[PDB]
């Protein structure tokens, strides 16, 4: 939905309503999905994590 | 690069009332035989016998990216550390909305390169339009003097050649 | 605090390190002025040092929070040690990664 992987995997309060199945084949974000790290800072090796979690 | 403008991000004459902005020269960087230093950086050194806590911010009001470069000096000896910065146990911190790093001088003798047993590490970051970059130090900070407002264009490369332009 | 992976699969553990804007904030949150955080498993090992300074306000904050992650193998232990500045895990994730997909960024409806 309106969250990104950072926001989703940390449990950003705006993503609580998302349903997360026990498996998935790829990930979809929207171009306007920017509910991420609501407290600013660095997400280390973020892109690696995204790839790890992609399926 | 489609746009490139050098500007004095921290004016040498007014920015550092509590530090010495003239002694930061070295025989390793001679200019016309005299000891000198990088134009775009200032090697700040203790003023008299004091290096007070430094703090200096710049807000990007250029409507474009600003390239900021700075240096961290790692003296060869505890002696050199005191002679330049007085404080024996110093730090430097650089922070923006996107950058954040604390630096610790690593004092040790390196093999002499260009007559220096000390080392200087060089760092850079791109400040977004409207963002602030902050410098904090109790020694060992080679501060910015000039920075660069810029617009990066697409993607070129670097030709290394004697062929004439 | 230690956790042993008894899930029979990899566990993604995420945590945060908080870097306060000021020495006051450091003391107000954690009391101890000079703190560290350590995270260790059989394959991961890293000590963190809070970097206290004022950053430009993002979302009204002059401090920063760095986010870290690692994959704990089945049967392995991960240990967290801290005297401050640790955003500890509460939920972690047992998972099985399959091959390699990717991330589509699109308004196209599912």
């Amino acid at each position: 939905g309106k969250c990104n992987i950072a926001g989703w995997i940390l449990g950003n309060p705006e993503c609580e309503s998302l349903s997360t199945a026990s498996s998935w084949s790829y990930i979809v974000e929207t171009p306007s999905s920017d509910n991420g790290t609501c407290y600013p800072g660095d997400f280390i090796d973020y892109e690696e994590l995204r790839e790890q979690l992609s399926s | 690069v489609s746009s490139f403008e050098r500007f004095e991000i921290f004016p040498k004459t007014s920015s550092w009332p509590n530090h010495d902005s003239n002694k930061g020269v070295t025989a390793a960087c001679p200019h016309a035989g005299a000891k000198s230093f990088y134009k775009n950086l200032i090697w700040l050194v203790k003023k008299g016998n004091s290096y007070p806590k430094l703090s200096k911010s710049y807000i990007n009001d250029k409507g474009k990216e600003v390239l900021v470069l700075w240096g961290i000096h790692h003296p060869s000896t505890s002696a050199d550390q005191q002679s330049l910065y007085q404080n024996a146990d110093t730090y430097v911190f650089v922070g923006s909305s996107r950058y954040s790093k604390k630096f610790k001088p690593e004092i040790a003798i390196r093999p002499k390169v260009r007559d220096q047993e000390g080392r200087m590490n060089y760092y850079w970051t791109l400040v977004e339009p409207g963002d602030k970059i902050t410098f904090e130090a109790t020694g060992n900070l080679v501060v910015p003097r000039y920075a660069f407002a810029m617009e990066r264009n697409a993607g070129s490369g670097i030709i290394i050649s004697d062929t004439p332009v």
